[PDB]
């Protein structure tokens, strides 16, 4: 009864608010082109299907993670390997990297996060407290750490006393992925009750929820200036917000688009959107219109991870091949 | 010059080791108990590895992607639920060419078998047991599919 | 995603009816589940996209009928000579992902693409 | 001992008058040879999902079939377009000790095969563990060392007779035999030796292929499922064709060339002439065509 | 205890303050328009300055 009020309020007051599209706006724009991109490194050192990957500060260094049990540090400049690091599970599906460049993060289906340090390779420490799986994770700092797991939470770490800072709850599904801001004030959420959260580090409470899509919502990120953001999901559709409207503004679709979408990622200024697909090749759409420009296809199974440089001048896919691969 | 010559030793280092777990990797096989802990064993100078999952939701449709590349999965046997999830696993997209080892009568081996028989087009078979045996039945069914997963490879089947 | 369902002596006749909306309802498959008092959740029946597939449990194969309508978005169970087994609450799933042949999790608890079900005494 | 400087190659004895419609199948079986081998030898090492022992097996005889075809039949074309027939003493021995030599290797790359195909059938849990890298190049380098090692007295054996008279080999390749038959003295020792080296080498591999054939055929067909007994004939029959086709015209030659002179000249250099050509033409068809995985690769690289 | 928990996000989610979608598409659109000529995928950089 009062829930029923409540949300027959808010779309009424969504309503009320929206008066122009995104596309009736930019209909005026020159289109940006065909976007041709080759490949330009192939690294290949992996055994098993790769199923994260993480860019550095430096835009030279990069670190994979692969279901053998493996993690890997590359020099995307010459290919070069410069750290390799066995783990203790074999199931491993995150991974990062600190801005600072000296730890990295894993986790998986062990329910537990590991960061080892890089200039001493030894482990630093085993955060343990969560109740199912680890979906993603993202540093903040040398001693802080925001994480997501599949018993429907988020949480906030502080790494010298390996305790639980903050507790995020609410979603009412396995929450897949999370994306930080740039001002690091606040963060945002996807879980696989088709809708997005968006949480504040500080307070620790949601804000607002988004609900668009119509089944599992699998990648997220930020835009540049940290006022919108993009969101794929199970039901072969990606879809852009806004944070001071606080609704939809465009979706990217085909009609002969079937399968899922498993990443997503911005460019430097926001004018491309980098989608990576489970058929095997992923594509680029133009963010101010919502149409495609170009595909990258060389991967022979599902792309799982997709990377841009800081300087936006490469980006980085990994697949179900055990193969990643440096575009230009 | 003596930057990238310490990074080059570096790499043939990590290569020479790496070349080293291809195959230890490529000589054990792996299985999955859905009724996480891992119990690794030997039989015949064969290497074996188990996973058994149960600190996990009974949500499986997202962590079960996991095990797509396991040899087996092991299905300890509420008959129509075990025979909704037999189903359910059997047309999945990553696990679809995936054998099913169950452990459970005629009447219930028969139903299994309506359903392991209906589709698959000869890629996968079903190889119900009614129960130091256990591990003996494990082995030769997964001697029988690794043969033939080689006559497939060789166009002799 | 909101489901709504409404409907519901031995021997009798009942109809229950459900409403989708928020999902293109065409290219999902549909099934009824009931939970019975001291017992947990169950299986009851199946639909596909268009209703050329048709499964029924055991226990009430012959009595039961489910149908879909596509042109309304909504979906029927028709039961005819109800016993006093039968006595539990109905709810309507729907498999999570399209274009699909497997469905997970439309029995477990705390899943999200399920209604708020009908109770049917007989 | 008075080696002549140079000798000729007349071709096909008593066909002379139709040398030019006689090759009129020879080059288009050739051309086809020459395209087959470097295609598939091309998808092998391009693709990185063909990294197996068998492809790597199949790679080796594809070589081989390409170095075998490419020694006898541009000469041949030669003396049956321009009548090009002089040819060198020394041109003679190398032409002869590299065809018998890669012969030696072709037949032992099938015994690897063969060998290979039984520990995957008959050994399915020990196949990773059995055939590793350090396995297959020493299976390599025993194969070529076997070959060079027991061909190479024939030309230290054959510059030791002496040579009186005539000069011309009835043929269109250089061979042991058909060199040997112009000397002036007794052609005992090349005789024993190299009838001991012909049968250690091709019955035993033989032998072995056979058995193994068999054993693979006893294998498959005691399975509960009956959809293998017709793939496996199916394939096994056109294998062993192949495999005869090889096999019998090489001991057709080496007996004719010392036991047998009633039978006509012509009939004895025309099949002398086929297991040197057919099998490197035949070879990728039911190899690399027919398997699942190089087809269906093939097709992916030129659509 | 779910549903007062449910009923108390609701009201805490209605007030918000929003603005109009008009005047936040420009925002982005303008911020594409200015940070477009230092991004190397739109704007291919000179081959002898690219690092790969
Ligand atoms: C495996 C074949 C080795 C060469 C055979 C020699 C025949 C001959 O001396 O006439």
């Amino acid at each position: 009864q009062e829930a029923e009020q409540l949300k027959n309020q808010i779309r009424d007051a969504r309503k009320a608010c929206a008066d122009a599209t995104l596309s009736q706006i930019t209909n005026n724009i020159d289109p940006v082109g065909r976007i041709q991109m080759r490949t330009r490194r192939t690294l290949r050192g992996h055994l098993a299907k790769i199923y994260a990957m993480h860019w550095g500060t430096d835009s030279r260094l990069l670190v994979s993670a692969s279901q053998d049990g493996k993690l890997i540090i590359w020099d995307s400049y010459t290919t070069n390997k410069v750290h390799a690091i066995p783990l203790r599970s074999s199931w491993v599906m995150t991974c990062a990297y600190a801005p600072s460049g000296n730890y990295v993060a894993c986790g998986g289906l062990d329910n537990i996060c590991s960061i080892y340090n890089l200039k001493t390779v030894r482990v630093s420490r085993e955060l343990a407290g969560h109740t199912g799986y680890l979906s993603c994770c993202r540093f903040l700092d040398d001693n802080q750490i925001v994480t997501s797991s599949g018993d429907t939470t988020c949480a906030l770490w502080d790494i010298e006393t390996g305790q639980q800072t903050t507790t995020f709850t609410g979603h009412t599904g396995d929450v897949m992925s999370l994306s930080l801001a740039p001002d690091t004030r606040l963060f945002v959420s996807g879980a696989c009750d088709a809708s997005a959260k968006l949480w504040d580090v500080r307070e620790g409470m949601c804000r607002q929820t988004f609900t668009g899509h119509e089944s599992d919502i699998n990648a997220i990120c930020f835009f540049p200036n940290g006022n919108a953001f993009a969101t794929g999901s199970d039901d072969a559709t990606c879809r852009l917000f806004d944070l001071r409207a606080d609704q939809e503004l465009m979706t990217y679709s085909h009609d002969n688009i079937i399968c899922g979408i498993t990443s997503v990622s911005f460019s430097k200024s926001g004018r491309l959107l980098l989608a990576g697909y489970d058929d095997f090749n992923c594509n680029v759409w133009d963010a101010l219109k919502a149409d495609r420009a170009g595909v990258l296809a060389g991967h022979d199974n599902r792309v799982s991870c997709l990377g841009v440089t800081d300087d936006g001048m490469a980006v980085a896919t990994g697949s179900w091949d055990s193969f990643l691969k440096i575009w230009n | 010059r003596n930057e990238e010559k310490a990074q080059r030793e570096a790499n043939k280092k990590i290569e020479k080791q790496l070349q080293k777990d291809k195959q230890v990797y490529r000589a054990t096989h792996r299985l999955l108990l859905l009724g996480i802990f891992e119990t690794k064993f030997q039989v015949d100078k064969v290497n074996f590895h188990m996973f058994d999952v149960g600190g996990q939701r009974d949500e499986r449709r997202k962590w079960i992607q996991c095990f797509n590349d396991v040899t087996a999965i092991i299905f300890v046997v509420r008959l129509q639920e075990a025979l909704n999830l037999f189903k359910s696993i059997w047309n999945n997209r990553w696990l679809r060419t995936i054998s099913v080892i169950l452990f459970l009568k005629y009447f219930i081996r028969d139903e299994f078998l309506r359903i392991s028989t209906a589709s698959g087009d000869g890629r996968h078979y079903c190889y119900p047991h009614f129960t130091t045996e256990n591990i003996r039945r494990v082995f030769n069914d997964c001697r029988d599919i690794i043969q033939r997963m080689h006559l497939r490879q060789y166009e002799l089947l | 995603v909101q489901l709504q369902e409404s409907g519901g002596q031995p021997g009798g006749s009942l109809r229950l009816s459900c409403a989708a909306s928020g999902f293109t309802f065409s290219n999902y498959k549909m099934n009824w589940v009931r939970q019975a008092p001291g017992k947990g959740l169950e299986w009851v029946s199946d639909i596909s996209q268009s209703g050329a597939s048709i499964s029924y449990t055991g226990s009430v194969k012959g009595r039961f009928t489910i149908s879909r309508d596509n042109a309304k978005n909504t979906l029927y169970l028709q039961m005819n000579s109800l016993k006093p087994e039968d006595t539990a609450v109905y709810y309507c799933a729907r498999c999570p992902a399209p274009f699909t042949r497997d469905c997970f999790d439309v029995t477990s608890t705390t899943y999200a693409y399920r209604g708020q079900g009908t109770q049917v005494t007989v | 001992s008075f080696h002549p400087s140079s000798f000729l190659l007349v071709g096909i004895p008593g066909l002379e008058s139709v040398h030019i419609w006689i090759s009129i199948p020879f080059c288009a079986m050739y051309l086809i040879a020459l395209l087959g081998n470097s295609t598939l030898l091309f998808v092998i090492k391009t693709e990185r999902s063909l990294h197996e022992p068998m492809y790597y097996f199949l790679a080796m005889l594809a070589a081989t079939d390409l170095v075998l075809s490419t020694s006898t039949i541009p000469k041949m074309l030669a003396i049956f377009w321009f009548n090009l027939k002089e040819i060198s003493f020394d041109a003679c021995l190398t032409q002869m000790f590299f065809i018998h030599s890669f012969t030696g290797m072709e037949s032992g790359v099938l015994l690897a095969m063969a060998f290979d195909r039984y520990v995957a059938i008959c050994y399915p849990l020990r196949y990773t563990t059995i055939l590793t890298n350090k396995v297959i190049g020493k299976i390599g380098m025993a194969v070529v060392l076997r070959a060079v090692l027991l061909v190479i007295p024939f030309p230290f054996l054959l510059k030791r007779l002496p040579f009186c008279g005539t000069n011309i080999i009835p043929h269109t390749y250089c061979e042991h035999m058909g060199v040997a038959k112009l000397a002036c003295a007794d052609i005992k020792v090349n005789i024993i030796y190299g009838l001991f080296v012909a049968l250690l080498i091709v019955g035993l591999d033989v032998i072995l292929i056979a058995l193994s054939y068999v054993l693979i055929l006893r294998a498959v067909f005691r399975l509960p499922s009956q959809d293998a007994r017709l793939k496996a004939l199916s394939t096994c029959g056109s294998h062993i064709c192949v495999i005869l086709a090889f096999y019998t015209p090489a001991f057709f030659s080496f007996l004719t060339h010392r036991f047998g002179h009633h039978i006509p000249p012509y009939i004895h250099i025309l099949l002398a002439n086929l297991y040197l050509l057919v099998p490197p033409m035949l070879n990728p068809i039911i190899y690399g065509v027919k398997t699942k995985q190089i087809r269906e690769r093939v097709l992916k690289i030129f659509f | 205890a779910q549903a007062r928990k449910l009923v108390e996000q609701l009201k805490m989610e209605a007030n918000i303050d929003r603005i109009k979608v008009s005047k936040a598409a420009a925002d982005l659109m303008a911020y594409c328009e200015a940070h477009a000529k230092e991004d190397p995928l739109l704007t291919p950089v000179p081959a002898s300055e690219n690092p790969f």
